[PDB]
């Protein structure tokens, strides 16, 4: 389940918080940033309460300060069965959808409906199957013996059950699941009988089982529109769904909640790099947040006073002031030496790399000096240099060798700036020849 | 007379060689050193297996796309074979959405609104918009005034299936284009006509470049059915899905009816030809090779995939024309089986596995296979050539005339060093 | 020996015969 | 004999067992530290544990960056998928650039599955359909069942088919006396050809004649297949392969690139993880190589910043020859190598160095010995001085006109006079620019 | 036929030592460029190397396109020569890189060896069995020569080729098995009882004697791009003519490369590379140049010839100026053939050759005045004046162009310098760049 | 019967597949007829079959006039393709007209 090699945020299992929403210094893979974690815990409580809608928050700070780490912590603390959509700023610039339509689809993907239904099921291990044919074979008679670990029974079959058993061959000793009302029979496997391999089911054979469904508003939006089927949820060409089906879906969902047949589960939409949206997207986002079925929007940006896209002026955070008026802003700060070394030790534990104390100190020094991501990339590349000399622990010499082999930002700018005759400039001039 | 034959690596052999070279962490120097010296022996056995024949390392089989299916399989007087392929991806839908949005009941208005938008307020209805229908009938020339209401309310696929070439009156505003009166002449026109040949560039380009004997070069990697939609506890969903996937009009339109079944319709049941469900609309493929994605293991690629085998197939023609008796030396028994099946494909006279008596008494034989005493033995080939001279000396004096010894060598491998 | 020919299997089907002197067309 | 084009003298990085590069090995001359860093990257890829690791090959023109990427691909072997790409490929008129980038990301991850196939095969002996009691009833088809009798070497089976398999059998145009191949996973039918048990000299359809298949009729065989994740996504988004009318009508439509949703990717990942958990499939992550990375827009870089943080991402290798250059799509952002500062933090830069005169001389030596040419020593010294004076590449591709001028004088030796004639007939960028400046009407 | 601009150039005019003659094969002058083009021609004919870029540069009206046409005519048959312009890359349904990939793959030919069987003889009896609807078709054909007579079996395509191009008994037909083509050679029986339905007047041919079935080996050249388009989808053969091949995937190209290498490894097919010619290559985006720089390094890459008549000008897609309008990375991997302006004797020889091709009997003094006006003005103007002078000369009903008709044609039709002289003194009559004009004459 | 057609009619008749029973052909008949980029190969085959029947004495080629008025509004890419296409063997005589004086060509900022 959920195959993954190692992620860059794989150590974050949530927000480290107490029962009084106080952040521990080291919990759940998150260290430091006490005020930002407290604010994100308040936002998490806002989402889990579910009584308010359409509030936008902004996580702003310098680069490499843990904004995406905060978003991943909120997403892991939400758990399953709550919608979480994560998009980038450049994702909505489509050739087949308008920008407002893509933003609308991303908005309605983040709110879901919890529907609870029950179905009656058959589960057991097949003992013996008899199919009988007549002289002409016009009618078919049958008997099926099926057992669990507690009972055993024999059923008399009709024509459509016999046809459904002949199709998708079922032999003796197979564990199968039968849905009577739909006629779908699945082979769970084979029982443990030497004389795939699953165990024989226990308890009753006729079980009424309850399955809790959660379906987003965008799925019912696609299915209710007749212009395409449910295969557009996978192929991805929905093609500018009309508004009137969305008002029908809104009214139907409202009366479903009134009757008690459904519950509304709002979620979080996360927009990473929100400064790359046009001003039309910002103006749509301003008026899309006052709807009753609107999620809580999280935006993350790292710019200063920069040019807003599609305009000719400059704005704080790259966003216009009317969008910033409806936002509450969480500010992240830079890290210390101890926080950097704790981050590097946690990244060592997740990458299964054993480090010396001196190697950790050198990594902390070069991480304070250059970048946190540079040391977090150097630590995994030092282990291969250590393993080429056939030893397990990563020492100082491996870190110095990796620091010599792989450059960083400021050093690369420094070697470029006194060798610029060999590189292609903004004017397209270069010197390739060695002499003259 | 000692002469060595050099062979060049094929594409599959070089691919397997590069895979084996990259797999063992590039200690090729140690492989060469312990090859000069003679668990590295198990490592170099894979290399010699690759340069001997690529099917020994990995057998060639039927090349088909990967089936992304969960069908009904057997965990092992007729046998029933029913189509049962599904998709592993399951999309689950609640019953409430289907029963309250898609099916009519007493508390919704699907049928009422469908009738209101499709019948009563339709602008092609002759009971309310007769003037528009008469205007369109003068414009186009349709003999019926209900043709537009029928066209506007049926799907495009159903329209293009049951389309008929009904006549239209001449007193209309729709006449025939120049391109159409060019195309309608050459429907049954023969060759050597000027108008027929000037409108038949594509078939002449088809038979000019021999397009009905070319081979298929591409087949897809994965083939999948559509995604299964599951609703627990509703037979109506199953009925609708089975009707949509296996629509009898459409699936009948994409293929034919058997001929004896058509004879049972027309003569033994009195059904006219115009009442037949219309058939034969699937497009013809380019070749017979392009009709499916399954390729067969052919016994012409088996020769060319092994370079030493291809050099033997080049070399045995001269020995067969000169009338000799050839003998092969091997080291394993797997290639003994390989040369058994190859020689039965080539229908040559060889041994079935006493040997000396059958060798001397019967001269009708051609080729001997031994695994490490002849005289009338003229030409001998070393396939799996090893330069340990103890085996080669006893193989030499084991078997009157001039004697030619042959060795097959593969360029750029272990054996060029050897 | 001589290999047998493939079986020819035409029942319930029409026939057009084009001989030297005269042509047929058999219909159902 | 063979065909050569600007490469194929490079057979790998040419390192030792400890990671130390030799001076001349694998067709490489010099660039020792770059080759050692690339060997460390090769070991990291072969470890099969890391996701979203990005390196950047930064240097001048003609310093060997594409050669190093080719050596990476040759060292990893053909099992690991390698996806070469230029920066201009991502601008498609059918779909957005973000989807093309994610498609190449999923195309750079491989898979190896051992698949079991249920197979019926044999020569068709009897082909008899049965009719329905009311064939014009509107629902239900014309026939009910088709009896098919198949025979093999030591075996004969009679099968009763539903109509849906028979429609594919009829579409394959089978008859009595043909060898067929029915596979039961998707219902696909392959018609092999006529059986050899009858006469083979009385046809006009240029068909080949196969014998009976060995073994029984009903088999279960194991097939090892190598696929990528993008193949699974493409096969699921445009479904062909079933016997339903959606699948048959999917083959006849013109193909078009669509925006594959994230839901399909998660479901394909879940199915692949379930396959891996059963001991059937194994995962082979690979390398995506993007050349001329300065041709990308700011939006593609901003999407790369998020695409590298996924948990299934491959190892990405970039290359650029740019100094302080404005990023495309921006007007004031000046950044090293034309790559924005948000991406440089997630990168490890490998720096390539210019060459020396002796390195130019021996590179010309290997390029001459690969193209099957022999030169004199004085002509080689002239070519090395010429490569230092103008460019390495201009000295590299002046070899073939020199060889042609040597051949046309009935000699197999390249001499100084042939190199002088190649100078007189072909110019370089500097002399052409000098002609362009002292010109009347843009000569 | 019709007369084109370079209709007098069929070849390059070179000796066995690659030294150009002063006036041969329709080409006169330009010795160094002709020698370099002959070297590139032998470089193509060897077929041992791939992906080499050649740039031809010089002033306008110099003979760059003449050199490209001479290379194409000296290339010979069954070698692909794709000639495109720089403006055709930009398309509404194809990307620029995809269009450049298709233009690259058009220039590589694959020569496939095929084994056929030819059958010729008189038809004795045609039996055709069809269904009631008409889909399933089968039948037997009895063909006959003087010595032998066998019975064959027919399929759907063979019956379709028999029905159209109507064959009766007594006709002599020729059948090719691997191409599926039926040609009727004539009739021999001369049947008496003819139903008067058609107006056939079929030829009387003799009885074919000898072997009924003869084998032959045929060779045809197909392009690589045609194989990708055929293997791309179900009806790709239609897309080969309609041009509806939208963005063929990379997997198709990989599998086609693998199968082409497999066909080369057995001996069925061999690879014949060709020349891709890009005229006005400066009319290209910088993304096209960045793609070309890396598409020249592949195994299946043709030799690319480019022509430019531009100096240090702006490179498209950028905001800087570069020599020849091309970036320095593309100019690094190119060898450059330069072209120089003409003399008076070369211009006289050009005009005499173009007069010989257009069948115009020019006088001596008419040729001298045409040379004079072709050395003051451009060469193409004096080349265009010859047909007009001829058409003026036939109005006086004499088949010899004098200097009077040349003077009349020079008076009637203008040059560029006379046009700018007339425009620049009457700027009120013509529409200004600011859109102002004077229409009234008072 | 003497019939008159242009070469473009031959191109669009040969590009359009001959009327068969496939669903794709009748689907394209029932849909909007979008234009497609006709390849140079089809025009080449049309020219060779036209020259073949011209050499038999049956057909006759009549070149005409393409009159493009106010050619000042053309982009420079169309001018370069005009430079390419005027060198063909089958080309007619093209007549242009303009009322400008010294004006910049569209698509270029300084010519
Ligand atoms: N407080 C923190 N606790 C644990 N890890 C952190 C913290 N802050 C940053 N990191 C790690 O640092 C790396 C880079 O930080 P990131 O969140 O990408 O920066 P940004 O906020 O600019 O996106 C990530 O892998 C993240 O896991
Ligand atoms: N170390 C080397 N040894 C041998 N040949 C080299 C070496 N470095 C570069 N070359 C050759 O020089 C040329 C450089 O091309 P390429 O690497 O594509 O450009 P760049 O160096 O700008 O990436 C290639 O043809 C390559 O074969
Ligand atoms: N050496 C030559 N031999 C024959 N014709 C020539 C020669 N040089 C020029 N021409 C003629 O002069 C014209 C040159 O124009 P062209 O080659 O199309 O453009 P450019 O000269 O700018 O490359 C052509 O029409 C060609 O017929």
């Amino acid at each position: 389940k959920s195959l993954s090699l190692i992620a860059a945020h794989s150590h974050i299992t949530g927000l480290g918080l107490d029962e009084n929403l106080q952040p521990r210094p080291t919990s759940e893979g998150m260290v430091g940033q006490l005020q930002a974690r407290r604010a994100a815990g308040v936002i998490l409580k806002m989402v889990q309460n579910g009584t308010i809608a359409g509030r936008a928050v902004l996580v702003a700070g310098p680069p490499s300060t843990g904004k995406t780490a905060l978003a991943m912590g909120v997403s892991q603390s939400l758990g399953k069965d709550v919608p979480f959509t994560a998009i980038a700023g450049s994702e909505i610039f489509s050739l087949e959808l308008s920008k407002t339509e893509a933003l609308t689809q991303a908005f309605r993907k983040s709110i879901g409906i919890k529907i609870k239904e029950e179905t009656e099921l058959i589960e057991g291990e097949v003992v013996e199957i008899q199919i009988d044919r007549s002289i002409t074979g016009g009618h078919k008679q049958g008997k099926l013996t099926i057992k669990t670990t507690d009972m055993e029974t024999i059923y008399e079959l009709g024509n459509k059950m016999i046809d459904g058993l002949t199709k998708e061959k079922v032999l003796a000793g197979d564990v199968i699941s039968i849905d009577k009302a739909s006629g779908k029979i699945t082979k769970l496997g084979r029982s443990f009988a030497r004389s795939r391999f699953v165990q024989c089911p226990e308890g009753e054979l006729q079980k009424r089982k309850t399955v809790v469904h959660t379906v987003s508003l965008h799925e019912i939006d696609v299915i209710n529109s007749r212009t395409q089927g449910f295969l557009a949820l996978f192929t991805g060409d929905t093609g500018e769904i009309r508004s009137e089906v969305r008002d029908q879906i809104n009214t139907k969902v409202a009366e479903w909640k009134e009757e008690g047949k459904a519950e509304i589960v709002p979620g979080v939409l996360f927009i990473d790099e929100v400064h790359m949206l046009d001003i039309e997207c910002f103006s749509f986002i301003n008026r899309a947040l006052e709807d009753e079925f609107a999620p809580i929007v999280m935006m993350a940006t790292n710019r200063g006073v920069s040019k807003t896209r599609g305009t000719n002026y400059k704005s704080p955070h790259g966003l216009p002031l009317d969008l910033l008026d409806r936002s509450i802003i969480i500010t992240t700060k830079s890290y210390n030496e101890q926080e950097i070394k704790t981050i590097l030790s946690i990244r060592a534990q997740e990458e299964e790399v054993e480090l010396s104390s001196d190697a950790l100190d050198l990594l902390t020094k070069t991480g304070v000096e250059t970048s946190l991501r540079y040391s977090s990339n150097l630590i995994s590349v030092a282990q291969q240099i250590a393993m080429k000399r056939k030893n397990n622990t990563v020492e100082v010499e491996d870190v110095k060798r990796a620091y010599l082999l792989f450059l960083d930002s400021a050093r690369s700018v420094k070697y470029v700036q006194e060798n610029e005759s060999q590189y292609i400039d903004d004017q397209g001039n270069v010197q390739i020849s060695i002499a003259k | 007379i000692e002469i060595d034959v050099l062979c060049d690596l094929t594409q599959r052999q070089a691919k397997l060689y590069q895979v084996l070279k990259s797999q063992i962490s590039t200690n090729y120097d140690a492989i060469e050193n312990a090859a000069t010296n003679d668990n590295l022996i198990n490592a170099v056995m894979q290399f010699r297996k690759v340069c001997n024949h690529p099917d020994l390392f990995e057998r060639a089989d039927v090349d088909s796309p990967f089936s992304f299916t969960t069908f009904g399989k057997t965990t092992s007087k007729f046998t029933d074979l029913i189509y049962s392929s599904r998709n592993p991806i399951k999309y689950s839908l609640p019953r409430l959405i289907y029963e309250d949005l898609i099916l009519p009941n007493y508390n919704n208005d699907v049928d009422i609104a469908n009738k209101l938008k499709n019948v009563k307020f339709n602008i092609f209805n002759p009971s309310t918009n007769y003037e528009l229908c008469l205007f369109l009938s003068k414009l186009t020339g349709e003999p019926s005034l209900n043709e537009f209401f029928r066209v506007s309310t049926t799907p495009l696929l159903k329209r293009v299936i049951e389309r008929t070439n009904g006549p239209k009156n001449t007193d209309s505003l729709s006449f025939k284009t120049i391109t159409q009166e060019l195309l309608e002449v050459t429907r049954n026109a023969p060759s050597e006509g000027v108008m027929a040949s000037l409108l038949n560039v594509e078939k002449h380009a088809y038979e000019r470049e021999y397009l009905n004997c070319i081979q298929r070069g591409y087949h897809p990697n994965v083939s999948a059915p559509p995604v299964t939609i599951e609703v627990l506890g509703s037979s109506h969903v199953t009925n609708s899905i089975n009707n949509e996937l296996f629509d009898p009009l459409i699936s009948q339109a994409l293929s034919d009816i058997p001929a004896i079944t058509q004879y049972n319709m027309h003569v033994k049941k009195g059904i006219p030809v115009e009442d037949f469900p219309k058939t034969g609309l699937f497009p013809e493929p380019l070749n017979k090779n392009f009709s499916s994605n399954i390729s067969m293991p052919s016994m012409d690629r088996f020769i060319t995939e092994s370079a030493k085998l291809r050099k033997l197939d080049e070399l045995l023609v001269k020995l067969k024309s000169e009338g000799h008796r050839v003998l092969i030396y091997f080291q394993m028994t797997k290639m003994m089986d390989l040369m058994e099946e190859y020689l039965t494909y080539r229908q040559y006279n060889h041994i079935r596995l006493d040997l000396v008596h059958d060798w001397q008494t019967n001269p009708e034989i051609f080729v001997f296979l031994l695994s490490t005493n002849l005289t009338a033995a003229d030409t001998v080939i070393f396939y799996d050539s090893d330069w340990n001279p103890t085996i080669d000396s006893q193989a030499m004096d084991r078997a009157t005339r001039q004697v030619t010894v042959y060795r097959l060598l593969v360029r750029g491998t272990i054996e060029e060093r050897m | 020996f001589v290999k047998p020919r493939r079986p020819y299997n035409s029942e319930g089907m029409t026939r057009i015969l084009r001989r030297y002197e005269e042509d047929l067309f058999c219909t159902f | 004999v063979t065909r050569t084009a600007a490469h194929t003298h490079i057979k790998g990085l040419g390192l030792d067992e400890s990671g130390v590069a030799k001076r001349v090995e694998g067709g490489f001359v010099g660039q020792i530290e770059a080759r050692e860093a690339c060997g460390v990257i090769v070991d990291l890829i072969k470890a099969k544990k890391m996701s979203g690791r990005a390196i950047l090959l930064a240097g001048g023109p003609s310093t060997g960056k594409t050669a190093l990427a080719l050596a990476i691909s040759q060292e990893l072997g053909p099992k690991v998928p390698f996806c070469p790409l230029v920066g201009s490929e991502l601008y498609s008129v059918e779909v957005k650039k973000t989807e093309t980038l994610m498609e190449n990301f999923r195309r750079a991850i491989g898979l190896r599955i051992k698949e079991t196939k249920e197979v019926y095969e044999g020569e068709v002996t009897e082909l008899t359909p049965e009719d329905a009691e009311n064939p014009l009833g509107g629902y239900g088809k014309t026939i009910s069942h088709v009896i098919v009798g198949l025979k093999s070497a030591k075996g004969t089976k009679t099968l009763r088919l539903d109509p849906t398999i028979y429609e594919s059998i009829q579409r394959e145009k089978v008859s009595i006396g043909d060898v067929i191949y029915i596979e039961a996973n998707t219902g696909a039918v392959k018609r092999v050809g006529r059986s050899d048990a009858y006469a083979t000299e009385f046809d006009l359809e240029t068909e080949e004649y196969v014998p009976l298949p060995k073994g029984e009729v009903h088999k279960k065989k194991e097939i090892v297949q190598d696929v990528t994740l993008h193949d699974l996504d493409v096969a699921n988004a445009r479904p062909q392969g079933g016997q339903d009318v959606i699948s048959m009508m999917g083959q006849l439509l013109k193909p078009k690139k669509t925006e594959i949703t994230e839901k399909l990717r998660q479901e394909v990942n879940k199915v692949v993880a379930k396959y891996i958990d059963q001991g059937v499939a194994e995962l082979i992550p690979g390398v995506l190589f993007i050349d001329e990375v300065n041709m990308l827009d700011i939006e593609i870089f901003t999407y790369l910043n998020k695409a590298l943080e996924s948990n299934i991402a491959p190892v990405v290798v970039l290359a650029s020859n740019r100094g302080m250059t404005t990023v495309r799509g921006t007007e004031d952002v000046i950044s090293p190598h034309g790559v924005p500062p948000d991406l440089i933090d997630r990168l490890l830069i490998v720096r390539t160095l210019p060459y020396d005169k002796d390195e130019i001389r021996t590179i010309i030596e290997r390029r001459a010995t690969v193209e099957r040419l022999q030169v004199e020593s004085s002509a080689l010294d002239l070519l090395a001085t010429m490569g230092t004076e103008t460019s390495l590449r201009y000295a590299l591709q002046l070899l073939a006109p020199c060889g042609i001028l040597a051949q046309t004088s009935n000699r197999k030796e390249i001499v100084v006079n042939d190199v002088n004639e190649a100078k007189l007939l072909f110019l370089d960028a500097k002399r052409s620019t000098k002609i362009l400046e002292t010109s009347a009407n843009y000569l």
